[PDB]
């Protein structure tokens, strides 16, 4: 009906390739989770998987429309035509989105520019445990995103108060482990290309003595 | 272990399009693998397949040849992971039989038919198949309508039949059981007044056969039947456990009198070589 | 959103009536079509369902065979034939449909059926 | 011919917007789906997964694919798919499904005159089954396979079953890869999640399984028994034979050993107790005693 | 088959005061239990589609409460008008009603 | 397994320009707008073309519509061994391609050099 | 075993695009990863690499990065799996010496 007409408005005379406020200040992006589960933490790789659910929201004075209907609601096919933050995750040794059935994505444009998008991701993050007191060793090890080409001037990101929110922690697969708590981060760091703003979020592990109990000694 | 076999293909279909008919030129015109996104082609699936891919190295590995009546053919290479599910209540002599159903997805009966070309020179290049362990049999190509809840829609089926070759088994698994039990007969031999050799070679050939036959079920997956290779290692194990609880039996009662421990020690001699022997026989007529 | 079935009817025993239930404010292609009897001061029970778009009909087992159900996707409208009726099926009959949660969210007015001489 | 056809599919096509789903101001779409199991894959153990070969079923009501021809239902092909509105179905609890696209993509659509679609799709989910491997060898599992929309809430897009719950997930009878578990039977299930974004509807499927204890008896019980006969045995020889005894004793303590190391490393390395775990310490203190 | 043992057989209640209604299915039926209020010389009217889902227009001193196999529905301040039948059906197979309860007033 | 750099060249004279440069060392999405010959390996398994970080190619357009056309690619190709020797055994791994849909009566294969210094 | 290593590297080039330059606005333009592919970029690939891919969450993991004087800067998140083989021959007390190649 008239939401084509809407959306038909918002395409017109839009660049997905400049950022909004390319060239007043730097864009606040909120950033929130949400741990489905924490996988496996195997030692040998170094490495534990995780499963969250990424949402991003930020402001675009550009997808800012004047009607009676007050939210967009949308799937994944108007993701690829509007401007969308390039957060990676800095410690991630392999990660991708879900593709079944379609492209897990949401996309939400609010009447006054605010856009939410989210999406699904499986994350092999890295951290190098210090396997001494093993297997009496707690590890708190970290999931770090960042801009990839934008630095510091230009994209900042912000956690929200309840940003994180783990689920049930009772059906993860942290068989040795057993979650404790997590914590959020937000420092800055130096890089060949510039200063960029680096969020972590820190999952605390303490490894429950059990099947090394029985198995050796 | 995955109940699966890998098998790569010239997959050929040949259909018959009127609009993709000429009258100008008189060859029969081949067309570079890309314009078999512009023409329509069936959406031929296969139903048992886990894992399969187009080669495409150096390029799309597929070929669309015209026709001037309309006639289409259309070749792929591909390479099916299909789905084998074996009854291994036989192994290592069985014959397995796991097929390649190719089955039209979208296109029910009263649109689509599915036949070989050929009937029977459809299927080449089965005579010329060298596997490392199996050795195909026979081979047979059905034509059958399923039904699913959506219609009623083609289906063939290539199916082949590998008898396992068992000379890999007989000089890995069989001939060190049985020369374990060979060697676990020596204690008969030893006089009975040996406590230490005796108890040797049984307490070794237990440990040896366990150790053996552990490892070679770990090699197969958790299957929850007795195989035949189980059936043999089994036997193997009675017989000596069987040699190690008559040496026991010479040991208890050879204090008290030595002519009835010297006998049993003959019979044993005699009649451990013969039913084994008998087992051994049998077993092997009721497999092979 | 408005289910009208017929008016009562006063059958001998032994012969077949056939009720309809006229569906007025959707399709019947879209959703189910229950029967239900309910003799005097017990509880319901269910004879059978059609699906409308294709045909497929469903009985109770007590009820294969005396009971049929067919369809009119023209006048939107759903019949009940009782095949062979004794003296003892002198029950109210209903028609609903199947709403949200697989309930029975509309249902129509009850043609009370008697059978006696 | 062919271009009534053509004819007709341009004026479906002709002013139709996929980014919005049908009935957008005024109704709440209900999407019916269905599955057809061809093959329960393999219960994965170690990693708590499970695949499942699906033919997934999804059939909605479009208004605006409303046509009037010679053909009642339109079989068209699953490049269509891309360009009308499809409902994102997404597996609450799938790790990594992939969808197949040998030799073309495996979808279907039919687009029945008055609306009606209905739109299958062949997958390999690939879910996960949390354990409670409390009575190892002798536990039972109900494997869930949860699937629901993605960025619709329940104000918009409503899930259900299209026959009747019981008889909606169907399971092939030659369908069974499982060769250590035992498939009983399916589950259905509706509910509603909460979430930060809004309420979802959540359609919910067990599968009920128990495991096969023939190849953990023989395998384990077994030579767990006869190491502990093997270790009795010791007692009928004569007190003068010390050698002997003593290689009795050692030998079979460190069988145990050995078979308690090799019984332990087929199961996740959990941070309890099983059943096959109380039945090695009891025959490891057998042979200490 | 599935059955639904609906208890009690027939309660008499005051008004203004809470009251509940059980109903034990025999097989599993997961939350495909529907609650029915059919006054007399009328048509059932449903109440309750699916376990703990009121229905459009029904007052919200109806609550459902669901489960595997056991179910139940209470009614807060029970108003003059609430005096009928009140049916529960499973619908998670072929549906199969209840026997009903008379619900009555003294 | 196996990594070459299969160089192909052919002629087509619907490429024939006159410019101030003889050979054109053109990008390698170039090559993806003419008719490039479909070679594959009659006995590779799982082949891969490398296109880190750009497609692994390369296209020279001589002027006189002379093509070459070159590729990076990992031919992981089959082998089948007797084993009777083992392990005192020789082989001789082949590694056959040739081309898909064109029969000799249309493609032609031929070693560029002698065929002692091809490969 | 494979007588190979893994890493992971972002990957940054600089030239210097005489047609890709302005002057009418003083800052640096940090275009969209998309733009990319309208741009020309060398062609670098590693010569001793087995499978490389870059990283594509939450989007592909490339900056493309103009200057006003026409200086271009790419910079990809690469994982190569360089083969590099090694001398045994003093197994366990032995230095390997293995590199990348990088080439046009
Ligand atoms: C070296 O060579 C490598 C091999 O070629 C190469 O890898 C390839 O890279 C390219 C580009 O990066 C990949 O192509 C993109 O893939 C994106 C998603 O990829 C995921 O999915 C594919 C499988 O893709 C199927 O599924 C998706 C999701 O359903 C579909 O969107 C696809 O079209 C495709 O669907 C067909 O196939 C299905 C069967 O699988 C069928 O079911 C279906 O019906 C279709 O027939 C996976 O293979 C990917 O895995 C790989 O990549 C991950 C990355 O992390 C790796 O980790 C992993 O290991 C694998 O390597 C991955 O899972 C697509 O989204 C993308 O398409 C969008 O972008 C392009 C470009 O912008 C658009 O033109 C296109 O239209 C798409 O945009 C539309 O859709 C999005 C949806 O999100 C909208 O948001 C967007 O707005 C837009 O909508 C608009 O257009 C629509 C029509 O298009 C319209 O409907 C809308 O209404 C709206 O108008 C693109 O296809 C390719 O997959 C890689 N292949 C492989 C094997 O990896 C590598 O890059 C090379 N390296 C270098 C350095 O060059
Ligand atoms: C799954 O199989 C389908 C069909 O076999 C594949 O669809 C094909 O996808 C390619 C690239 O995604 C399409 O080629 C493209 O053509 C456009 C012109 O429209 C061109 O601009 C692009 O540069 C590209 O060359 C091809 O047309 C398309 N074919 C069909 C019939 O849809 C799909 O890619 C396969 N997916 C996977 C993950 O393998
Ligand atoms: C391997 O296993 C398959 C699967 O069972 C065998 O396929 C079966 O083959 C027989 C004989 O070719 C088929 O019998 C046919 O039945 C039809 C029924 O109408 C009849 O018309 C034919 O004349 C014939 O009697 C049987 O249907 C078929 N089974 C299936 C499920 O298709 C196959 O024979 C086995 N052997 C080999 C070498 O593959
Ligand atoms: C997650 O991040 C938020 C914001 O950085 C933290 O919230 C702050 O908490 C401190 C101490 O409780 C308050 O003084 C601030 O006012 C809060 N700020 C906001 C914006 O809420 C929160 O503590 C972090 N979560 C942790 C550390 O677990
Ligand atoms: C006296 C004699 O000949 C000895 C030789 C071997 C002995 C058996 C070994 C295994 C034992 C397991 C349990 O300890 C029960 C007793 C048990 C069967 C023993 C009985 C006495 C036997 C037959
Ligand atoms: C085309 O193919 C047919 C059948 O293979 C063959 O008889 C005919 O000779 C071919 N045409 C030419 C020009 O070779
Ligand atoms: C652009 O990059 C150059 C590189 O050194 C830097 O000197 C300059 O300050 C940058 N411009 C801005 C506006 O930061």
């Amino acid at each position: 009906g008239d939401v084509t007409v809407i959306l038909n408005n918002l395409l017109e005379g839009y660049d997905n390739k400049l950022r909004p406020d390319i060239g007043v200040k730097p864009t606040l992006i909120h950033t929130d989770m949400y741990v489905n589960s924490i996988g496996p933490v195997n030692a040998i790789n170094m490495e534990y998987t995780i499963d969250i659910f990424f949402a991003q929201t930020w402001y675009d004075r550009r997808l800012k429309f004047n009607s009676t209907i007050k939210v967009l609601r949308l799937n994944s096919n108007m993701v690829g035509k509007i401007w969308i933050p390039d957060t990676f995750f800095r410690n991630s040794k392999k990660a991708d989105a879900h593709w079944i059935t379609t492209p897990n994505r949401m996309l939400r444009i609010w009447n006054d520019g605010r856009v939410l998008y989210t999406l699904r991701l499986t994350i092999d993050a890295e951290c190098q445990l210090q396997l001494h007191n093993f297997p009496m060793d707690e590890h708190s090890c970290p999931l770090e995103f960042s801009s990839y080409g934008y630095p510091r001037e230009e994209i900042v990101y912000q956690w929200k108060r309840s940003s994180v929110e783990v689920g049930d922690t009772r059906s993860w697969r942290l068989y040795q482990f057993s979650f404790v708590g997590l914590r959020n981060t937000t420092e800055v760091v130096k890089t060949t290309s510039g200063d960029y703003v680096v969020m972590s979020v820190y999952f605390d592990l303490s490894r429950r003595m059990g099947y090394f109990t029985i198995q050796t000694y | 272990v995955n109940m699966d076999y890998t098998l790569t293909m010239y997959f050929q279909q040949a259909w018959r399009d009127k609009r993709l008919s000429y009258n100008v030129i008189p060859l029969n015109l081949t067309l570079d693998n890309r314009v078999a996104d512009q023409l329509w082609v069936p959406d031929t699936y296969f139903l048992n397949d886990k894992k399969s891919f187009v080669h495409g190295v150096t390029v799309k590995n597929r070929m669309i040849r015209l026709h001037p009546d309309g006639t289409v053919l259309y070749g792929l290479r591909i390479t099916t992971t299909a789905a084998c599910m074996m009854d291994l209540r036989r192994y290592p002599l069985d014959e397995q039989n796991c097929t390649l159903e190719i089955e039209s997805y979208g296109y029910t009966t009263d649109d689509i038919e599915f036949y070989w070309r050929g009937d029977d020179n459809a299927v080449t290049g089965v005579t010329k198949i060298e596997l490392p362990q199996f050795s195909i049999v026979d081979y047979k190509l059905i034509t059958k309508k399923v039904v699913f809840s959506t219609g009623s829609y083609p289906r063939l089926s290539l199916s082949f039949k590998l008898k396992r070759n068992i000379g890999y088994f007989i000089l890995q698994t069989y001939m060190p059981s049985i020369l374990i039990t060979i060697l676990s007969w020596v204690s008969f031999w030893i006089n009975y007044d040996a406590s230490a050799a005796r108890v040797a070679l049984g307490i070794t050939t237990v440990l040896t056969m366990t150790t053996i036959n552990t490892h070679l079920r770990e090699t197969l997956p958790k299957i929850p039947y007795v195989k035949a290779i189980d059936m043999y290692l089994m036997g193997c194990f009675v017989f000596v456990f069987m040699a190690l609880l008559e040496y026991a039996l010479v040991n208890y009662i050879f204090f008290s009198q030595p002519a009835r421990a010297a006998a049993i020690d003959r019979w044993s001699r005699i009649f451990f070589p013969v039913v084994f022997s008998f087992f051994n026989i049998v077993y092997w007529l009721y497999y092979v | 959103v408005q289910l009208q079935q017929s008016g009562a009817e006063l059958v001998k025993p032994g012969a077949s009536v056939k009720l309809s239930c006229t569906a007025s404010g959707f399709n019947i292609k879209d959703t189910y079509m229950y029967w239900v009897k309910q003799r005097p001061e017990q509880g319901l029970e269910w004879i059978g369902r059609i699906d409308p778009a294709n045909g497929d009909t469903k009985y109770d087992p007590k009820f294969q065979g005396k009971a049929t159900i067919t369809t009119d996707t023209f006048s939107n409208t759903a019949y009940l034939q009782l095949s062979s009726l004794t003296s003892e099926d002198t029950a109210v009959y209903y028609c609903a449909r199947k709403g949200l949660r697989w309930a029975m969210d509309y249902w129509g007015q009850g043609t009370s059926v008697t059978v006696s001489t | 011919n062919t271009t009534v056809f053509t004819r007709i599919l341009d004026r479906l096509l002709d002013g139709y917007d996929n980014r919005l789903r049908p009935g957008l101001g005024e109704r709440v779409t209900e999407v019916k789906t269905d599955i057809f199991v061809t093959s329960f894959g393999p219960v994965s153990d170690h990693d708590m997964e499970y695949t499942i070969d699906v033919f997934f079923r999804q059939s909605w009501k479009d208004e605006r694919l409303k046509f009037k021809g010679p053909m009642t239902v339109l079989r068209l092909n699953n490049l269509m798919a891309s360009k009308i509105w499809t409902p994102d179905t997404f597996f609450h609890n799938g790790k990594k499904s992939v969808a197949h696209n040998m030799t073309m993509p495996n979808k279907l659509l039919r687009i029945t005159e008055d609306g009606t679609l209905l739109y299958t799709m062949r997958l390999t989910v690939r879910a996960e089954c949390p354990m409670h491997l409390e009575d190892f060898p002798m536990d039972a599992h109900a494997c869930p396979l949860k699937f629901g929309s993605y960025a619709y809430t329940r104000a918009e897009v409503v899930y259900e079953w299209t026959r009747e719950p019981a008889r909606s997930v169907v399971v092939a009878e030659d369908g069974s890869r499982l060769n250590q578990y035992d498939l009983l039977g399916q589950t259905v299930d509706s509910g509603i999640v909460q979430s930060s974004t809004g309420e979802y509807v959540v359609m919910t499927t067990h599968f009920h399984l128990k495991r096969k204890i023939g190849y953990f008896v023989i395998q384990t019980y077994l030579p767990c028994i006869m190491t502990v006969i093997l270790s009795q045995v010791s007692f009928w020889l004569n007190r003068e034979s010390v050698p002997a005894r003593t290689v009795f004793g050692v030998t079979t303590v460190l069988t145990m050993t050995t078979l308690s190391i090799s019984a332990r490393n087929s199961l996740p390395k959990v941070a309890y107790a099983t059943a096959m775990d109380w039945f090695i310490a009891v025959c490891y203190a057998f042979v200490f005693s | 088959n599935i059955v639904m043992t609906q208890s009690p057989k027939s309660m008499s209640m005051s008004v203004g005061e809470r009251v509940t209604l059980s109903c034990k299915a025999s097989e599993y039926v997961g939350t495909y239990v529907s609650w029915y209020q059919q006054k007399p010389e009328q048509s059932p009217k449903l109440l309750i589609y699916g376990a703990s889902n009121r229905y459009t227009g029904v007052p919200d001193r109806f609550t459902g409460s669901g489960s595997a196999t056991d179910f139940t529905l209470t009614i807060g301040s029970v108003q003059a008008e609430d005096l009928a039948d009140y049916h529960c059906g499973q619908s998670y197979s072929y549906p199969t009603f209840g026997a009903g309860t008379k619900l009555e007033l003294k």
